[PDB]
């Protein structure tokens, strides 16, 4: 009985040490999901303002009266009216107010709970305040904590560039070739150049998300006027023309844009803004050991060795994320390679073939002659050219 | 009432084996379903 | 045309490349990391001396 008190209460704290650094990102997904049930044209002071909150308790405030204004409005070339393209269908009369509508009145609770926190503080960013990232291989507990806590720091890049190549993969339009383009600018420069260029890449999609909610919600029907982009094309079928207009992604009469792609430029923005916030507290530990310009190995260095002391499982992981990972990142790109079918595939089997020759005579420090700055440059290779296939495709 | 001659059965069998379009996965199944049926028998089973 | 032409099904998708370019970064991000010029001096002079 007073263990399973002990336990209840330990769960609960830890809970609430999630929920009051978590509940803001937690509402603002519940918000996209809310935002992508309806898409119709009274959402777009919403986002603006959304996106303002990403890009910077002012701020707080501003969508919890909207919010309400939402609940008070819900409860107030052709083939549709004003009303219903604003966002407001009469329902059938005698029926429900709030027929489907059971997560607004929630959200305005999600609200409270991110208000009641606030309040109830000012009148620290860690859930584990005894957190000791030194001898992390020594508890299984120790390693979820640095899996945790130092998680995003460690690959916050990386994990970031996966959320854009998912936003490509589900995306397949002309933003899909300027997000690989930005790709392949950022993944061929170190990390002085990101340094550099973030800020700029993030004003600039934070700019565009608006702009691309103002293409997804369209014109009003009754407007008298048809759109210059639908006459373009001089000698091809409409069917071209909807293909051309879909590919651009621009507004067409009709049209029932499917909720994936707000959800990655969702995910996008959030991750970004996840970067830029560890980006801001920017330190020694995210940087390359090559920046004194040498192969040799460090004499000295701040961790000790894991090959030896098999002790637990976490050095055993370690062991063998760090001893036989380029087994697995080569099976999988000779996989990807098999499972296509143009020259790209050929490529990538050549490149494959001819690494895995190499196996490790190559992966000597022996001064020159293809030494450890020509392993980095084959890799640096490889890169280029798995961008140069993406791209290309 | 007689015997299907070749010339009309193989004539069936192109038509019914070229009746697909290439976007719709389905319709590839039920060609394929419609030529095994049909090639379960031969120009001495059938009649007209 | 497309009878002639006649494309497999669909089969132009960014999927597996996808994976294989997250396997590859995660690698090379390694090689530039820790505990990797301990896995190197375990190659030398233990796999050949």
């Amino acid at each position: 009985v007073k263990k399973l008190h002990k336990l209840a209460n330990q769960t609960i704290e830890l809970l609430w040490r999630f929920f009051e650094v978590h509940i803001s990102k937690i509402v603002f997904v519940i918000i996209a999901i809310f935002i992508a049930n309806n898409i119709n044209a009274l959402y777009i002071p919403l986002v603006i303002l959304l996106s303002l909150a990403i890009c910077l308790g002012i701020f707080s405030l501003f969508m919890c009266a909207y919010l309400f204004l939402v609940a008070l409005s819900k409860m107030i070339h052709g083939n549709i009216s004003m009303p219903e393209w604003f966002g407001l269908k009469k329902e059938v009369e005698g029926t429900e107010p709030i027929y489907m509508l059971f997560g607004v009145i929630v959200s305005i609770i999600a609200l409270a709970f991110q208000s009641i926190v606030i309040y109830r503080q000012r009148h620290r960013a860690k859930v584990f305040p005894d957190f000791h990232h030194s001898h992390f291989d020594r508890s299984l507990k120790n390693a979820i904590q640095f899996l945790i806590d130092y998680g995003f720091y460690k690959f916050g890049l990386e994990i970031t560039m996966i959320a854009i190549g998912i936003d490509i993969f589900n995306r397949m339009d002309a933003l899909a070739a300027i997000q690989c383009f930005w790709l392949v600018l950022f993944a061929l420069n170190k990390r002085v150049f990101v340094r550099r260029i973030w800020v700029f890449y993030v004003i600039y999609m934070a700019i565009l998300y608006p702009l691309q909610f103002f293409s997804y919600v369209g014109l009003p029907p009754d407007s008298c006027i048809e759109y210059p982009w639908s006459y373009w094309i001089p000698s091809y079928s409409d069917d071209a023309r909807f293909n051309l207009s879909y590919l651009l992604n621009l507004s067409i009469y009709g049209v029932n844009w499917p909720s994936a792609y707000l959800i990655g430029d969702f995910f996008v923005l959030l991750l970004a803004s996840c970067q830029l916030a560890v980006f801001r507290r920017e330190g020694e530990d995210n940087d390359s050991i090559y920046n004194d310009g040498n192969f040799v190995i460090k004499p000295e260095n701040p961790q000790y060795d894991f090959i030896d002391t098999k002790k637990s499982y976490v050095d055993y992981f370690k062991s063998f994320v760090f001893h036989y990972g380029h087994w697995i990142t080569l099976m999988s790109t000779l996989a990807a390679g098999i499972a296509g079918t143009s020259l790209f595939a050929l490529g990538y089997i050549i490149f494959t073939l001819t690494m895995l020759w190499s196996g490790n005579n190559l992966y000597v420090m022996n001064s020159t002659l293809r030494s450890f700055e020509h392993t980095l440059k084959r890799w640096n290779a490889l890169l280029g050219y798995t961008l140069f296939t993406i791209t290309m495709k | 009432l007689g015997m299907i001659k070749p010339d009309q059965l193989a004539s069936l069998n192109q038509a019914l084996t070229d009746s697909y379009t290439t976007r719709d996965t389905n319709s590839i199944l039920r060609s394929r379903m419609s030529v095994s049926y049909l090639k379960g028998y031969t120009y001495e089973d059938i009649l007209i | 045309f497309s009878k002639a032409c006649a494309v497999e099904t669909k089969e132009g998708n960014i999927g597996f490349d996808v994976i294989a370019l997250s396997f590859l970064v995660f690698q090379i991000r390694i090689f530039h990391s820790w505990y990797f010029q301990h896995c190197m001096v375990e190659y030398r002079s233990e796999v050949i001396l």
